[PDB]
């Protein structure tokens, strides 16, 4: 469930922002859902080039192509080498 | 700094069909995508707070920061979620 | 839509 996910980590991961001050409570709880969206539409994405190579297995070279193509992930650029 | 990569692996395994199988490397490379996720919409949330002198990151600043950069459809979902969550 | 945000957290740097 999304509620397993550790909202201590979100919160830290949010405190990393040069201009965080204060969380409000509920912001580490929209991630969590937000964290388990993004994962699946990534990962559903990746999965179109994994089959496209004619592979059964999920590689990381399959996650940077869906970066490259699709826009809501513009801004994992970055991340490629 | 990152989610727990069981996690991670979990809700990757529950979006592919039961017979496929994911790298270790994969699982990883998501880790640090979803850390991003994190930092890039606060960013923009973080930046809004901070021209309206706001010293409090709310859940409607993460929600405007989502449908500003292109996750508009995230909005519903997790209104949804969170509300859920306080009943 | 990403565009500026993602320059503004290279310029934050």
């Amino acid at each position: 469930r999304v509620q397993e996910l550790p909202l201590a980590r979100i919160k830290k991961i949010m405190k990393l922002d040069e201009d965080v001050k204060m969380i409000s409570a509920e912001a580490p709880v929209l991630f969590a859902k937000a964290a388990q969206i993004f994962i699946t539409e990534l990962t559903l994405r990746a999965w179109i080039h994994t089959e496209d190579n004619k592979r059964r297995t999920l590689q990381r070279n399959d996650i940077a192509m869906a970066i490259t193509k699709f826009d809501q992930f513009d801004f994992l650029i970055d991340i490629v080498p | 700094i990152y989610l727990p990569i069981a996690n991670v692996a979990r809700i990757m395994k529950n979006a592919i069909p039961q017979t496929g199988k994911i790298a270790k490397d994969a699982k990883e490379c998501v880790q640090e995508c979803v850390s991003e996720f994190i930092s890039f919409i606060t960013s923009e949330a973080s930046e809004r707070c901070h021209q309206e002198k706001r010293k409090t990151i709310n859940g409607e600043d993460i929600l405007f920061a989502m449908s500003t950069l292109g996750f508009d459809s995230y909005v519903e979902p997790l209104k949804l979620y969170l509300q859920k969550f306080r009943e | 839509k990403q565009l500026h945000r993602i320059l503004k957290r290279r310029q934050a740097r």
